[PDB]
């Protein structure tokens, strides 16, 4: 109709035509289809194009020596962050100028007052997002060139494999934001009478099992320390925002989600996963099993800060045949996104405080399969992988090449 | 893929140990590279694992005497311990972890294991032997001793 | 916790080896070692098994202990094995190892010998099979300064060890005796 | 070039190409905003 | 766009004074960024305009006391004067001009206008009040006056 | 990798690739010219 940059993409149409085919049985697959390598490679390009007009923050990690901030802060995530005092390079090029930062635990590592370095510059120097762009995600419609029509699933009873009774046509795509999560899908778009269970092979559990909801739970995470943003200059022209003094006091970020609607959620989720495996089977849903910080936290973006969420406390029950659950959300700023060696992320921090309401809309689990015909399957949320976050989105689409030629008996003679 | 480890086989008491295992035909994205110890008398036992970003995770019953550091640039990475004592002479290995949950992952690509012996004792010879096993011909020869000071015994008899 | 499993368990060859794995609430694995060779997973879960593996290995779950099964029992089976769950705390926990013998030759009794000093006190005892052998001092017994050596292969290919004491030139003590204990059979054999 | 070792050079520049930072102490007028690209 | 200043509001005599006018919603292009002042005693006057290629321009009766810099990326403009004397107590803006005639241009997009005093004077107690205005009650109450020395005085009678 | 710390290096070059300037001291025969993009 920001990273996700459309002054290099053409504008849609209006009221874009579908067309309803009825007598068409279409053999669907949404977990082999061509278009999700294809968006997840627009996005990761993409994402590179819109780091290139930004600051290189190539001569920063100079040795560290960081203290204990220790002021009033609270008697939980004591010792998180660090008063980190290095100097540096300024505009002219022979003179230096001692400043002072605020790092995180997870942004520093030790190197042996005792002297810190960042965790980056083993492998890679940072690239800073500068700070006129945002991460807000906006609508991206697909549509498809000349030759080519997009066929859309519209069956209401449908798992994403075999085939479709009800198929129409569109040129364009509905709107698609590319966000970002990891375990607890995030404004994506719902399901229509039940939640559904969509999977590769159901007696299979190296394949990760995806559940839709059917009506959203809303999720409120905040962090509510007042920090404020100091400009310290690098050179002629290139700037670092550094984290300035916190005014009040110091307290951990919190994630919010209602009691007593989640567990009506998990109620139709354990509903629907029985049909299945059996009416007699002891569901159980365990915390996250994940090795690095990714897959084991809860991990989203909220308008410039990336949070890390423990969620311990929502994948915490078992089921036999006003009060909100909170959640220590974490902060780090580096960040290794797309998983490739050698190119990271600085995130400036966002003055004052920060809020995001949010909804979610899916859940990424795993099975952890014993043995067979056994009697308790527990299950734990995971992730990590793109291409699964935007399975869930692209799963009622195809797209098929016309061949107009045909030939066909008859009767007829050319003169 | 192969692996493939370097570092000395005699480490001094309250000395600190390094190794180096080396990767080879591979790359480093999403892979938990770990460290193992086969103690003889102790039992298999983990050491910790480092990730390609720099996210450690290290045993809790050896953390603060442990560190292990990764590089993407020689193809390697590498472990160092701390106040290394007696006790922890044991054959070392390296293998690898994929990316996910760890809940049913099993360690696989493993290395040859080299030997890490710890010692404190000196140079002496036998009483009839640190540095070199002696060899008595006339009989019988006997597997020898190690004593809690370090040093060696055997005997031998016709 | 410990993961707690027999220390050895000694079969014949042909015939079944059943290693019980006990107190995993987890999904369990296996591992094998042989000794100057690079350990093998074996059996990753409860009951599959990787590529590349024989038919004789097998494993089973019920409850919280899980059994490994074993159908053929050969020369190359005599390995050590190791069970592993997952636990949130530590991350991964190992059992005690199990040890897996195949009787190649038949039960032979150990041979023992004494030797005085001119200052310590040796007890060699040899050619015993197989190598499970717990040894014991005697003057009024003592737990002061023992040490003995492990078993292990000669060319005779049966396993002997040996067992040293030093003793202040108490030369107070008038008798001095040294025994062995091999699956029940005990040699006394000793003085000033 | 080599890049351990400096030197001290003369130059003619214009009036209206340096600002005063305050014998006296100078830097070219266009060291605050960005480089410039040698026109070659 | 919208601009908004900020500075002490209380500097010594002979001191340099500064201030900082900072620019919202809105870029450097095409502007001149200048500075004006609105004194009581003499009306309003000019102190001057700044580029943003730091070419600059100042009045003919302030020159040799005034500065003006720019900095575009923490997008702010900001003045400095030197040896100020008593008689520069004034209320400062910042403005902004279009590119091209000066002839017919206009001064638009003011700010709010922060008030600066000037002084040179210490603590002091009324003797029947520098630092503080004293209040007096029991009548009728009179404002204050400011005298050459830089002191206060007032009156009130029933 | 430390930008204020340094550290000292061996290495054989050819004679062919270093050249005298002013009986101990040399340079690479590309400083002056070009410098050089190490085939990776
Ligand atoms: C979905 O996953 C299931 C497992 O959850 C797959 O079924 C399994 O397929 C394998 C491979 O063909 C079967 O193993 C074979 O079984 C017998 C001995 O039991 C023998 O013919 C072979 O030696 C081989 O091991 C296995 O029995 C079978 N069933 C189970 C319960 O594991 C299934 O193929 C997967 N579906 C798709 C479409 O990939
Ligand atoms: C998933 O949930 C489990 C159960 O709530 C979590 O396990 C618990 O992890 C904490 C981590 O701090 C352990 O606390 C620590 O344990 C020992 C106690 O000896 C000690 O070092 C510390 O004082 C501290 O209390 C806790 O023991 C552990 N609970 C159990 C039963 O093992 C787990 O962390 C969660 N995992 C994830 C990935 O979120
Ligand atoms: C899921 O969608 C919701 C839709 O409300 C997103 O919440 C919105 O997030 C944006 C970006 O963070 C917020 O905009 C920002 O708000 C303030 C005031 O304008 C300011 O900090 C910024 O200039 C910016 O405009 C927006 O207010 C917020 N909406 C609400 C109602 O809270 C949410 O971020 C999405 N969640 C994701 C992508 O994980
Ligand atoms: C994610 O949340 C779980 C929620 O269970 C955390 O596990 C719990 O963490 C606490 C704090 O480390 C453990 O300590 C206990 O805390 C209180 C006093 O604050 C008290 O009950 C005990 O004296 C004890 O110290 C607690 O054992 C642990 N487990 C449970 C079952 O409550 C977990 O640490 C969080 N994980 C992460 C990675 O943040
Ligand atoms: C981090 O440490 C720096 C010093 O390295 C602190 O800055 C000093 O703060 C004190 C206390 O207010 C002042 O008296 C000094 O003038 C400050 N020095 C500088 C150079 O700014 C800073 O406050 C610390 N940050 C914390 C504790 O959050
Ligand atoms: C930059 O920082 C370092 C320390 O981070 C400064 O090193 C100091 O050097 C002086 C002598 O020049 C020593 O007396 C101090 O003990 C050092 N400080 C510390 C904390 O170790 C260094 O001078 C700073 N400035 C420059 C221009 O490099
Ligand atoms: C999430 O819910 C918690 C618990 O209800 C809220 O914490 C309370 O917040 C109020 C208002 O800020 C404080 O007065 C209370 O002291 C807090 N209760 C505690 C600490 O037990 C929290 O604010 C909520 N977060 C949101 C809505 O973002
Ligand atoms: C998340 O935050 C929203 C916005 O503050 C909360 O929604 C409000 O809930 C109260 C409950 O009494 C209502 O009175 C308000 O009208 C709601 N506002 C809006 C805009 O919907 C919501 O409750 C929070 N979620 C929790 C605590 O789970
Ligand atoms: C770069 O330096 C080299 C090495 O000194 C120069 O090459 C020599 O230049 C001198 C100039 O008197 C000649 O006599 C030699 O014959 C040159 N030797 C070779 C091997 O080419 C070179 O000219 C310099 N290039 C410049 C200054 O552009
Ligand atoms: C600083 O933090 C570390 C880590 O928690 C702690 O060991 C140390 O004692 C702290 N120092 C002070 C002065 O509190
Ligand atoms: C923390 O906050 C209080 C209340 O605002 C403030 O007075 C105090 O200086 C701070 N520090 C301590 C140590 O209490
Ligand atoms: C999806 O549903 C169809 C129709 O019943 C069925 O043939 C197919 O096997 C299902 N796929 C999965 C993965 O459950
Ligand atoms: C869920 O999130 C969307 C994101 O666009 C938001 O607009 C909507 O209000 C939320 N609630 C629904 C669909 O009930
Ligand atoms: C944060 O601090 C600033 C500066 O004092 C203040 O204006 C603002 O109101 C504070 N924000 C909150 C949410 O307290
Ligand atoms: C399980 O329950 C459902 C819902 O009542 C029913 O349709 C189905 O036949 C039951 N299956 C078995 C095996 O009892
Ligand atoms: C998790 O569930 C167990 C029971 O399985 C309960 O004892 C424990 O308190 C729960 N913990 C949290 C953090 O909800
Ligand atoms: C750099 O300039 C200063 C000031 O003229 C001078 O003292 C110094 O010698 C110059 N050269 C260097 C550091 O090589």
């Amino acid at each position: 109709d920001n990273v996700w940059a459309t002054h290099a993409c053409v504008p849609t149409d209006p009221n874009p035509q579908e067309i309803h085919l009825e007598n068409v049985t279409e053999e669907f697959n949404m977990w082999k289809n061509n278009m999700v390598e294809q968006m997840h490679t627009d996005i990761i390009s993409l994402w590179d194009q819109s780091l290139k007009p930004c600051v290189k923050l190539t001569p920063l990690c100079v040795t560290l020596q960081c203290t204990n901030v220790t002021n009033n802060i609270t008697d939980d995530m004591r010792g998180e962050l660090k008063n980190c005092s290095f100097n540096m390079t300024t505009e002219l090029r022979d003179k230096k100028q001692k400043v002072y930062s605020l790092f995180y635990r997870l942004d520093v590592v030790q190197i042996n007052n005792k002297e810190y370095r960042l965790i980056n510059c083993n492998t890679s120097a940072c690239t800073q997002a500068c700070p006129k762009v945002s991460f807000e995600p906006i609508p991206i419609h697909y549509c498809a060139p000349a030759g080519f029509a997009i066929l859309k699933c519209k069956d209401k009873k449908f798992n994403g494999t075999g085939p479709c009774p009800s198929v129409s046509t569109v040129q364009c795509t509905h709107g698609i934001k590319p966000v970002v999560s990891t375990q607890l899908l995030l404004n994506g778009s719902l399901a229509e009478e039940e939640v559904m269970i969509r999977s590769e092979n159901i007696t299979n559990n190296a394949k990760n099992i995806l559940v839709q909801f059917n009506t959203p739970v809303q999720i409120n995470c905040t962090r509510p320390n007042n920090n404020t943003r100091k400009s310290i200059r690098i050179g002629p022209g290139q700037a670092f925002y550094a984290t300035g003094d916190i005014i009040g006091d110091i307290r951990q970020a919190h994630c919010n989600v209602s009691k007593a609607t989640w567990n009506e959620t998990l109620g139709k989720v354990v509903k629907q996963l029985r049909k299945h495996f059996g009416n007699n089977t002891i569901i159980r849903f365990a915390n996250s099993s994940g090795g690095d910080l990714e897959v084991t936290t809860h991990s989203f973006n909220c308008g410039g800060e990336f949070f890390y969420c423990n969620t311990s406390g929502l994948f915490n029950s078992t089921w036999i045949s006003n009060d909100s659950i909170t959640l220590p959300c974490r902060i780090k700023q580096i960040i290794n996104m797309w998983q490739r060696i050698g190119q990271c992320m600085y995130a400036p921090p966002i003055q004052g405080v920060i809020r995001c309401v949010s909804n979610i809309t899916g859940l990424i689990l795993t099975r952890d399969g014993g043995s067979t015909n056994s009697t308790t399957e527990t299950f734990r949320p995971g992730g990590g992988d793109m291409r699964d976050n935007w399975r869930s989105e692209l799963y009622k689409y195809k797209v098929v090449k016309i061949e107009p030629l045909g030939v066909a008996p008859t009767r007829c003679k050319r003169r | 893929v192969q692996l493939q480890e370097s570092g000395p086989g005699v480490v001094k008491s309250s000395e600190t140990l390094s190794l180096t295992c080396t990767v080879s035909g591979g790359s480093m994205g999403g892979t938990y590279w770990s460290w193992l110890r086969l103690s003889p008398g102790k039992g298999l036992e983990w050491i910790g694992y480092i990730f390609h970003t720099g996210e450690t995770n290290y045993s809790p019953s050896l953390k603060g005497r442990v560190s292990i550091s990764v590089d993407t640039s020689k193809n390697q990475f590498s472990l160092r311990l701390r106040s290394v004592t007696a006790a922890d002479t044991a054959v070392y290995f390296c293998a690898s972890l994929p990316r996910g949950q760890l809940v049913n992952a099993y360690f696989r690509n493993w290395g040859r294991g080299s030997l890490v012996s710890v010692t404190a004792a000196s140079t002496k010879g036998p009483s009839v032997y640190f540095p070199e096993p002696v060899t008595v011909s006339w009989v019988h020869t006997f597997p020898a001793v190690l004593q809690s000071s370090g040093l060696y015994s055997l005997s031998s008899v016709v | 916790y410990e993961l707690t499993q027999p220390p050895s368990v000694s079969v014949s060859p042909g015939q079944t080896a059943t290693i019980t794995c006990s107190g995993a609430s987890t999904n369990v694995c296996w591992y094998q070692v042989k000794p100057g060779q690079s350990p093998e997973v074996v059996i990753f879960e409860n009951y599959k098994r990787p590529s590349g593996i024989p038919d004789r290995f097998s494993g089973s779950k019920s409850g919280s202990t899980a059994t490994l099964t074993i159908r053929g029992t050969q020369a190359i089976d005599e390995a050590d094995y190791y069970c592993q769950v997952w636990d949130s705390f530590s991350t991964f926990v190992f059992g005690s190892g199990t040890q897996v013998t195949v009787l190649g030759q038949p039960k032979a009794n150990p041979t023992v010998t004494l030797f005085p000093p001119s200052a310590t006190l040796v007890c060699l005892i040899s050619d015993f099979y197989p190598g499970a052998v717990t040894v014991a001092w005697k003057a009024s017994p003592v737990k002061a300064g023992v040490e003995t050596t492990t078993p292990s292969k000669q060319s005779n290919n049966k396993y002997a060890a040996s067992s040293y004491l030093s003793l202040t030139p108490q030369w107070s003590h008038r008798s001095y005796s040294c025994q062995v204990t091999h699956e029940g059979s005990t040699v006394e054999k000793t003085a000033p």
